[PDB]
Order: C-alpha cells, then structure tokens, then sequence
C-alpha cells in the first residue's frame, strides 16, 4: 500500500434526474411481441441520481473522489470517460480481511474479478505507468495487501470495451446494474455510441452479461479510480500521478412492477413504470 | 381452518404450516365471492 | 375486425405466434357459423 | 349471435398426462356438463342466426 | 367403429339422425428424443462425503457442483442413511432430470435435531444456526458420526450459537463471536446480562443414540431457469425434425413437432415462451441450434349419422385440420381413435370446418338436414 | 402447486406424492373452466 501525496478535494454529489433508463432482462427466457407485466427489483422511472466527477486540476489539486455508499437493494451504475479511469468496483461491509469481499479490476486486455479476504488500503486504487518508456501496464499491488481465503477467481472477457473510437463523446456509454440475490451477483451491461453530450433522452435495454454465485453478503460498494504516472496531458511537465476527467452516477434500485415490451424481434424496446 | 381471523393465524402458526390454513380461507372466500358475482351477474339480466 | 377459417395449421410459426394458434394448442376451439356471411348477405 | 367456442376438458386440464386423466375420472361428471353446456350454446347461436 | 363410440356418447342403443361429439383424435408421437450435454466428467460428492472432519453449524462447509454429470447412485453406497428424505424432488427420479447449480452443505448436527432441518422449523438451531428457505426444493441425506465425532473427554471443537439479537433468515451465515447484551446495560466481557453466544455440543460416545453425533449433507439444487449445466448420466440420441416425437431437452419434456427457427436467439437465452406462457422454442444443449415446439395436430372429432334405424353408416368429420394431414397420419398409424373410416378417393371432402371422411360431395343443393358448418349439409338419399 | 406444467411434476415427483399436485391443478382448472362456461352461458341469454 503506497499512496502518493496528493491534495485530495471532498466529494461533490451533483444530483440529476434519471429518465427512463435502467430497464435489465428479469430472466433469460426469450419472448417476442408480447407486453410482459412483471415485478423484480427496478430503477424507479424519473428517479433521482448521485452524480459524481473525478479530474485532476491544472493547479497541482487532484480530485479523488472515492466514496463510500450503501448498496440497499441494488444500484445501477453508468459510467463514460475516455482513459478508463473506472478501471472496477469493490463491495463489502466493513472493508477488511475479516470478511469475504468482492473485487474487479479491468486489465484492459481482460477482465479480473477475485472474491477472497483481501485487506485494502484506505484509498486502494490500480497502479498503471509505463514501462521502459515503450508500454502501458497496470499493477494490482496498490488495490490489496493479501489474499487469504480465496473462494472464487475468474478471470475472462478479452474484451477492450471501447474501441469504435471518440466520435461523439468518448463512445462511453456504460451502464451497469448489481443485484445482490441471496447466492447470486448479477451482472448486465450495454455500451452505447453518444448521443449529445452527456446522459441522453433515449431508451435502451440492458441484456445480461456475466452470472456470478458467489453467495455472500454485501453491504457497502465503492469505486476505483486508475492512476497515471503523467504523460498522459501534453504539454504538461508535472511528473506526478495523474488523471483523466471521469463522470459516473449511481441510481438506486425499488421493488417495483414494470411492464416491458419485446418486439416482435427478441429485443425490449419500451418499459412502462406501473407506479410513476 | 383453525380461525377466521388472518392476524391470529398468522401470529401463531410459523409460515410453512400456516400456508394451508391460509390457502383454505382464500378458497373460501374466493367461492363467497365468486358466488356474490354470479348471483349480482343473473339478477343484472333479469333487471336489463 | 375479428375465427376459425382454416387455422389448423398454424404457419409453422413463421411469425412469433397468435393467440389464436396459442389457444388451439390447448383444447381452445372454435367452431364456424352454420351460414357463411355469403348466405346471410344473399338472404338480406 | 356470438362467437361458437368448443373446449376439450382433458386436454386442457390434463393435456397428454395419462396420470392425471385418471385422475380427472374421480370429479365424476364435471366435463360432460360443460361439453353439454358450450354444445347447446352453439346450437343455439346458429338458431339465433 | 365411430357409430359404437357415439352409441356410448349418447349411453343408449339407438343413435336418433344429427350430428354428435364423440371424443378428440390426436397424432400420437412415433420417436422419443433425448438430448444432454456433452459433458462426461463425474462429480466429486465421495470428497465431500468423504470429508474427515465436518464444520460446526454456525460456520456449515458449503461446496458448489456444478459442469460435471451427477451420479445418485453412490448416495446408496453409503450405509447408515439415517434420514434420507427429498424435498421437492422424487429421490427416484433423481437420475433424470437436469438442475442448474447444486449446491452441497455439509455440517453435525444434534442428534434429536435432525427433524428441525425443514422449513419454518422452531427453535433454536432452526432460527439460530441454520435456516433452510420456506420453498426449499433440495433432498438432504443425515447420517449418525458417533464413531467418528465422539471423544471420551469430549468434543469440544465443534459449537452452536443460542444467543443473538435476531433471528437469521433462511441461508444466512453468522461467525462473530462478539458478546451478547442483555437489556440495556453495555456489555465488555462475561458476567451478569453478558454471555458467551457459542456453546459446544461436548459430544461423548458413551452418551445416547438421540445424543450421538449426527453428520449431514445438505443437497439443494436450484429447479429449472434455463441455465442447466449439471445433467443425470441419460444417454442422448440423435435428433429428428418434421416428426411429432416425445422430445427431453435439458430436462424439458413433452411431445411435438420440431423445426428450424427463425426467431434469433440472443446468446445468453436458453428456451423460449409463448404469450400464453408455455414452451415454444428450445435451443438444443448440443448442436446450439434452436427449434421451435408445435403440438401434434389434434381436434375434436364428429360423427355424423342419419339415425340408426335408417342405417349404420356413419361419416366422421375431424375438426380443424387439413385432410392432408389426417390421411397422412393415418397412413403412418398415429390417430389416437383407431377405428379409421374406409377411404376410397371420392370419401374425402375438405370443408371449413375440417376434413369430412365417409359422405361424398355432390354438386346439387337441397334444404339441408344435418347441419356440419359453413354452409356444408349432410344427408342420407339415393 | 410447485409447477404449472404436469410434465414437470410427474417428471420430478413419484406418482403417489405428484397426486396431490396434480389434485392442486386439477381443481384450480375446474374451477376456471366453471367460471367461463357460467359466464359464457350468461353471455348466451343476453345474445339470444
Ligand atoms: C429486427 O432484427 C432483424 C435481424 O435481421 C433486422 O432486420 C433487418 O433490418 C435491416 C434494416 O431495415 C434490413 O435491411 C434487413 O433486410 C433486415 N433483415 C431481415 C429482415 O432478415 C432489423 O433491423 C431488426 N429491427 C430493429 C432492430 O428495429
Ligand atoms: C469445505 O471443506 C473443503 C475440504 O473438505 C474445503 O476445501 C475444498 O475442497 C474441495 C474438495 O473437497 C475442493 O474442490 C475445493 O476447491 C476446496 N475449497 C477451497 C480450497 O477453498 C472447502 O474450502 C470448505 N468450504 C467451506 C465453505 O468451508
Ligand atoms: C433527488 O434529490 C433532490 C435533492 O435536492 C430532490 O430535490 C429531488 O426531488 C430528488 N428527486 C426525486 C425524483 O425525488
Ligand atoms: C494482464 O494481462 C497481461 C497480458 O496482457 C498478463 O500478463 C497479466 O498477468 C494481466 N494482469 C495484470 C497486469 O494484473
Ligand atoms: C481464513 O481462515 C482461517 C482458518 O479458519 C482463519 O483462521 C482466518 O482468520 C481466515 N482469514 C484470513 C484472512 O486468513
Ligand atoms: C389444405 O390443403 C389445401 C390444398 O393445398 C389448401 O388449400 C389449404 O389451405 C390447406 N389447409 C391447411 C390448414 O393446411
Ligand atoms: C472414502 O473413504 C475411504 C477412507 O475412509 C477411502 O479409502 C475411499 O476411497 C473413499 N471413497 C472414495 C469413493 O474415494
Ligand atoms: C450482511 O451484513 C450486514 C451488515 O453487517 C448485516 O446487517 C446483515 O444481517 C448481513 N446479512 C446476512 C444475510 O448475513
Ligand atoms: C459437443 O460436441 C459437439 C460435437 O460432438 C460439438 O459440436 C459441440 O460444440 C459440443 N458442445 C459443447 C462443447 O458445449
């Protein structure tokens, strides 16, 4: 555990409106042109978001924005940046090696998620600089300390995520929705090309993506944040860890009952909230 | 069923057991009330 | 805007599915009038 | 006139389950009375018509 | 012979000219189908049975199964089987069906303790150490340690909590060993309102069978949604389309016709549903192909009679099909009604209502007697 | 019942314990079908 001196800045907790998304598959069985009324656990429509940012200043002032929020019922998280700096996400209850927590770190050539007792640092995070001034790499020295326990490793997805390119605004539309089912961690996600600048008006589904049953219990949840060792602003002769602007928000899931729509075609194309 | 109050069975009895009590006084009152509907649905006709 | 005509083959769900080809499928029929709408239409 | 509507009881309660038909054989006649009761519903739309 | 059948219709001798209901021809399937995952590998339940030691309730062993074919049968290998009884599930037809995620627990248990394992069982290992959900849908095998678990000073590794704030909910872990308060007054060791929440069975072989030690494997697999991955060893065979068979896909049984589909499957969904809720499409484990599910034509059957003192022939008119398809599935005996009506060419008439087999089609027009349905009439002349 | 399909519970139940579930579906059948023919024969005195 190394953490460099930085001019840590408190968190700002911007709040916005939610519109219409955070409609996910309830379950793998396929329907078409049917109006399927259900009931699970969804983002309530026209609800109300924790905005978070995360930049470093042209002052020497970097915000590090880390923290630490309640995972109730659920909680949607939709992510866009342009370095991937949301580089995974760690969930527990106390946040130590007494109990068995959740971790994932994207290797950006893989996705990692290991379920052991790790023991964090205060302000765990990723450790990515260059190596022999030719390559890019990251290190998960500064995330945990041990590993003892283990109980479920995976490691898969060689999946670069963004790579159609920076046309509108990064292409980073990422969203993603945990539920935290009594011996399941569910996973879904979709990226979408930008519409506009940021959180567009639009609907989308969110079909499932990884499955997890690991079975344990999660209280807390918190975001991890990628470190790099300048050269990434040109022009700029700090040499100092620095990073790239980062935007997320955090919507908390309901039970609620929802009516979904699939077309005729497999796919959700329209929700309507049955409480709103 | 043991009574024909909801609360008191629901207080006395665990779950598991309580479920077929609780089944019981639904049908019961499920054929009252299908009964009601029928009979309102004749005399609906008969007063048309 | 309506039953039967000639539904017992259901396309081969060529289509998703109808309610009607879902209702056949469980003991759900129905049966066409005696008179076809020819014979009403001449008879008025 | 309306809709003439013929329904099977075994096969929509039962439908291909020999178990359960023989199970269905102990409600004694509770599907000749709706066979019944739909056959004569039928017979009478067309009389309607 | 269809006049005896409308004979027993009407439950009397003599059948008065008219048209009568009589019963539902169906096309009976010819083939029964299986298919199963390629999976060969046998699950390691002997390593778990063969566990040396066993842990406490409060910190019950739980092992996953899964991407392996499960084999029940080494359950009977083992001798005592003290209490072997299955939730949900026939201990029988175990060796069939596919489940999704097994999920093995393993602990020892009291031994007058065992029928608390159940759902909304009372008292306190019930709602203190270990909860079993209200819809469990798994089989558990209890079995009797004291020759394994028993020591003559007594066992005192392995423990029980009784005491704690709140009750645990089905399926819920607790290993604190922190203090418990009594009423209000804070508590920062042992003494008075403060005790110590785990206490040990203090297992001795000299005591009671109903005292002895008692090891138990808890086996509770998840039923059928979708995501099937540890099957029974059934063979598979090979596939067949364009035939009303008796399909098991996955654990998945019935009987219909299969076909190609069109309807896209996204990689992730397994089978598909009507809007009526009911299986219509299923993606076959092996191949990855996914086929649609249509029941084999059936429909009511009715015979049509010009009264039995006339004369015995009858004309038998199958609703809602082509006669396409009842001369074929006659032509492979499928019909459930076996008494199939002589056929000679000019006895089929295909009407709206479905296929008229026995009375031929002229060209004149007469009052009509026996109505059959869109404007088509039957009747008995020269 | 445990199931809505009967294939499913006489697949995973031995025939005298699926008795009782099919039992379970055979009266809530009943019952619906008893419903919609009352129903339909209403229907059929008004239409007439
Ligand atoms: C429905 O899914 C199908 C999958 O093919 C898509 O259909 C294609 O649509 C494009 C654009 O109109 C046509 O050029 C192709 O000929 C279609 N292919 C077919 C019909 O096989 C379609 O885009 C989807 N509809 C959506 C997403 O709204
Ligand atoms: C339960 O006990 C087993 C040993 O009996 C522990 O270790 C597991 O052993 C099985 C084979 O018996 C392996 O397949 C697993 O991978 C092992 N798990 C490990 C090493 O973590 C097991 O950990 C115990 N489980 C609990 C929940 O206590
Ligand atoms: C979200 O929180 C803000 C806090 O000021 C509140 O004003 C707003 O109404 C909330 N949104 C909803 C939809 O309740
Ligand atoms: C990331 O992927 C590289 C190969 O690209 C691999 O060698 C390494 O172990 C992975 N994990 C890291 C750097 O944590
Ligand atoms: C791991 O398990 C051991 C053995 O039960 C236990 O003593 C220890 O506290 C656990 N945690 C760690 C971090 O080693
Ligand atoms: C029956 O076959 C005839 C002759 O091709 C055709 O006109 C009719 O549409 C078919 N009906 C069905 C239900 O297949
Ligand atoms: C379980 O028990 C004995 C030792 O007690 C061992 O030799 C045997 O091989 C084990 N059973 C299996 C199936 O491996
Ligand atoms: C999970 O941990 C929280 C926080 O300590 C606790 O309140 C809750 O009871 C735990 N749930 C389970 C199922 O263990
Ligand atoms: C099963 O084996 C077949 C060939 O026998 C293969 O095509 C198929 O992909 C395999 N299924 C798997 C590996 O899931």
């Amino acid at each position: 555990c190394v953490m460099p001196l930085f001019n840590l800045i408190t968190t700002t907790q911007s709040y916005t409106n939610s519109f219409t998304r955070g409609v996910y598959y309830p379950d793998k069985v396929f329907r078409s042109s049917v109006l399927h009324l259900t009931q699970d656990l969804f983002l309530p429509f026209f609800s109300n978001v924790t905005w978070f940012h995360a930049i470093s200043g042209t002052n020497g002032t970097k915000r590090f924005d880390n923290p630490v929020l309640p995972f109730n019922d659920g909680v949607y998280f939709a992510s866009t940046e342009k370095s991937n700096i949301i580089r995974g996400w760690i969930f527990g209850t106390t946040l130590d090696s007494k109990t068995q927590s959740l971790l994932i770190v994207n290797n950006a050539t893989n996705v990692f998620i290991k379920v052991c007792e790790f023991q964090f640092c205060n302000d765990p995070f990723l450790d990515v600089y260059h190596k022999n001034n030719k390559s890019w790499m990251e290190s998960e020295s500064g995330v945990y300390s041990s590993a003892n326990n283990c109980t479920f490793e995976y490691v898969s997805q060689p999946f670069l995520m963004d790579l159609e390119g920076k046309q509108g605004n990064f292409k980073n539309l990422r969203e993603f929705v945990f539920k935290n089912i009594d011996g399941y961690f569910k996973i879904y996600s979709k990226h979408t090309p930008i519409i506009g600048r940021d959180f567009p008006q639009g609907f989308s589904a969110l079909e499932p993506l990884v499955d997890l049953p690991i079975g344990i219990n999660i209280t807390r949840f918190q975001t991890l944040l990628a470190l790099n060792r300048s050269y990434l602003t040109p022009g700029d002769s700090s040499s100092g860890w620095t990073a790239g602007a980062a935007d997320y928000y955090v919507g908390y899931l309901q039970p609620r009952t929802f009516l979904l729509k699939y077309n005729e075609n497999g796919t959700i194309t329209d929700a309507v909230d049955c409480a709103l | 069923a043991i009574s024909s109050v909801l609360n008191d069975i629901l207080s006395r009895l665990d779950p598991p057991e309580a479920e077929v009590q609780i089944d019981r006084l639904i049908t019961g009152r499920l054929q009252s009330l299908q009964t009601y509907v029928t009979q309102q649905l004749i005399r609906a006709a008969e007063i048309r | 805007t309506l039953f039967i005509k000639q539904y017992g083959d259901c396309l081969g769900d060529i289509a998703a599915r109808d309610l009607i080809c879902a209702q056949k499928f469980n003991g759900l029929t129905v049966l066409p009038p005696l008179l076809t709408d020819e014979m009403i239409a001449q008879y008025t | 006139s309306m809709t003439k509507t013929s329904v099977d009881c075994t096969m929509y309660i039962c439908g291909d389950s020999t178990e359960c038909s023989n199970l269905l054989l102990q409600y004694g006649s509770f599907c000749t009375q709706l066979k019944r009761a739909l056959t004569g519903i039928a017979v009478e739309q067309d009389k309607n018509t | 012979d269809p006049l005896s059948e409308t004979k027993c219709t009407l439950k009397s001798f003599t059948v008065e000219k008219g048209i009568y209901q009589t019963s539902n021809f169906r096309v009976q399937p010819t083939e029964s189908i299986v298919r199963f995952p390629n999976v060969t590998n046998l699950c390691p339940f002997h390593e778990v049975f063969n566990a040396t030691t066993f842990a406490s309730v409060y910190a019950w062993n739980r092992t996953r199964i899964s991407n392996c074919v499960a084999d029940y049968s080494v359950l009977y290998n083992f001798a005592p089987f003290f209490a072997f009884k299955c939730y949900g599930v026939s201990p029988t037809k175990l060796n069939d069906l596919c489940f999704t995620n097994v999920y093995a627990d393993s602990f020892v248990i009291k031994g007058n303790e065992v029928s608390q394992i159940a759902p909304g069982q009372t008292g306190n290992i019930a709602d203190y150490n270990y909860k079993l959900p209200d819809d469990f849908t798994g089989c558990v095998i209890a079995w009797n340690s004291n020759k394994l678990d028993s020591k003559h000073s007594g066992n005192y590794d392995y423990w029980y909590r009784s005491l704690r704030k709140s009750k645990l909910k089905p399926f819920e872990r607790d290993i604190s060993t922190e203090i418990y308060q009594a009423g209000n007054k804070p508590c920062k060791g042992k003494g008075p309102n403060c005790y110590f929440p785990l206490q040990s069975y203090g297992f001795r072989p000299t005591y009671g069978v109903g005292h002895q030690p008692y090891r138990v494997v808890v086996l509770s697999f998840e039923l059928l949604h979708a995501p099937a991955t540890v099957c029974g060893p059934k063979k598979s065979t090979n596939l067949v389309k364009n035939k009303c068979v008796n399909f098991n896909f996955n654990g998945l049984t019935g009987t219909g016709v299969l076909t190609k589909s069109n309807k896209k499957f996204l990689p992730f969904q397994q089978f598909g549903r009507d809007i009526v809720d009911t299986t219509d499409a299923v993606r076959d484990p092996q191949t990855l192909e996914i086929l649609d599910i249509t029941p084999c034509s059936f429909g009511g059957v009715s015979v049509i009679t010009p009264g039995t003192n006339t004369s015995n022939q009858v004309a038998v008119l199958y609703q809602g099909v082509n006669c396409t398809e009842v001369s074929v599935a006659i032509h492979a005996d499928q019909l459930t009604p076996t008494w199939r009506v002589y056929s000679t060419g000019s006895n089929v008439f295909q009407t709206r209502a479905g296929c008229l087999i026995g009375a031929e089609y002229v060209n004149n027009s007469y009052e009509c007697d026996i109505p059959i349905g869109a404007g088509i009439c039957a009747s008995y002349q020269t």
